[PDB]
């Protein structure tokens, strides 16, 4: 049987333009493990992305954590693409320094 | 510490 | 204080592509500490912790062949499944494990943990008694026949009573620095505009460990009727956790509405009004 990803998109630090930070995407409570992640820069896909080791939680669904360093600028937009078996189609996530 | 060799098959 | 040390293992199948997908790390409470990846260029037990990077060759060795050896128990574990099951072949599957101890204050072993899952489904698993076994169904009921004879509840157990507690006590003199810290959480509210007779407020907990935390609003004190959002505590990246809990209240009204955080490194709980 499957579970959906919950997705969370966010910065380590609190956003602020100029400063450097960390772009985060959890991805969490899915099954099974096989998950695509992508971070993306303006609809791009940023490059030397890293991922934490593949976990699971006390009901054996999935979670892991993508992240890459980052400057937030005034203009430029951020946002975490997940495709995974129980997505009829990629969805994505765009990065809200409010949540 | 990981757990030692298993013994048994499931 | 109470602590635990957990490992957490996945094999994933992968026909046509290879031997199965290896996977183990290791955790003290809310800090990883080891890993093993088949995919690595070299597979063996590597260290993901500062404070691990100072145990000796023969720690690793061990560690890595102990991980290897339960490895290939996964690869016939996932062909004796799909047997089991009379599923199609050529699929991918996946078989999990998690053990490891949880002790109390008093250094003693509050539960012992020995089981198993396949394909996102609890298999089997050790009762807390760590002598008996509860099987998820007929399947793991062979299994279940077959552990019991040969008596892997008590080999389980000496690990478990012995060389497991033994060795968090280690990992957490390793890592004292660490591993025994309680950052407290740094809360605010924000205040989000909705419609024009709603508004959104969230309240905030940030930088914290353990990721352990209590998160809610109430309103004039007594609990909510209405719809409260609370997001999955998450990993800042850097050792510490974030969570927020978010209520939609009528415009006029944000005065009734507090926010109130309770954590291990609070020495007393937030009470948080916008």
């Amino acid at each position: 049987i499957q579970r959906t990803p919950k997705i969370q998109v966010y910065s380590r630090h609190p956003a602020e333009n100029g400063k450097s930070n960390f772009l985060n995407c959890y991805v969490s409570g899915f099954h099974p493990s096989d998950i695509e992640v992508d971070l993306l820069k303006n609809g791009e896909r940023i490059e030397k992305v890293e991922h934490s080791d593949l976990s699971f939680s006390k009901d054996w669904s999935f979670y892991l954590l993508y992240y890459t360093e980052f400057t937030p600028t005034e203009k430029d937009e951020y946002a975490c693409r997940v495709n995974h078996v129980t997505l009829s189609q990629p969805k994505i996530v765009k990065w809200d320094r409010d949540m | 510490f990981y757990a030692p060799e298993p013994i048994t098959s499931l | 204080g109470p602590h635990s040390l957990r490992y957490f293992v996945t094999a994933v199948s992968r026909p046509g592509l290879g031997e199965p997908r290896f996977i183990a790390v290791g955790y003290v409470d809310d800090t990883q500490f080891v890993r093993f990846d088949s995919d690595a260029d070299n597979p063996r037990f590597e260290p993901r912790a500062p404070w691990m990077e100072q145990e000796g060759p023969e720690y690793w060795e061990e560690q890595t062949q102990r991980a290897k050896s339960d490895e290939q128990w996964f690869r016939v574990s996932l062909r004796t499944a799909q047997r089991y099951y009379n599923q199609s072949k050529g699929g991918s599957h996946t078989f999990q494990r998690m053990f490891g101890c949880d002790v109390g204050s008093d250094w003693r072993l509050l539960r012992g943990y020995h089981q198993f899952a396949y394909d996102g489904r609890d298999y089997i698993a050790l009762n807390e008694d760590l002598k008996t076994w509860t099987a998820a169904d007929t399947a793991a009921l062979i299994t279940r026949r077959k552990w019991e004879q040969a008596g892997d509840a008590e080999y389980y157990r000496a690990y478990l009573e012995g060389e497991c507690v033994e060795w968090l006590r280690r990992y957490l003199e390793l890592g004292n620095e660490t591993l025994l810290r309680t950052d407290s959480p740094k809360a605010h509210v924000t205040y989000h505009p909705r419609s024009q007779v709603d508004v959104t407020l969230r309240c905030w907990a940030l930088g914290f460990y353990p990721a352990d935390i209590t998160l809610t609003w109430q309103l004039n004190g007594e609990d909510l009727t209405q719809d409260m959002e609370l997001v999955e505590t998450r990993p800042a990246g850097d050792g510490t956790f974030q969570k927020w809990a978010a209520v939609v209240v009528p415009l006029g009204k944000e005065q009734n509405y507090t926010c109130h955080v309770h954590h291990k490194g609070l020495p007393e709980p937030l009470t948080l009004r916008w």
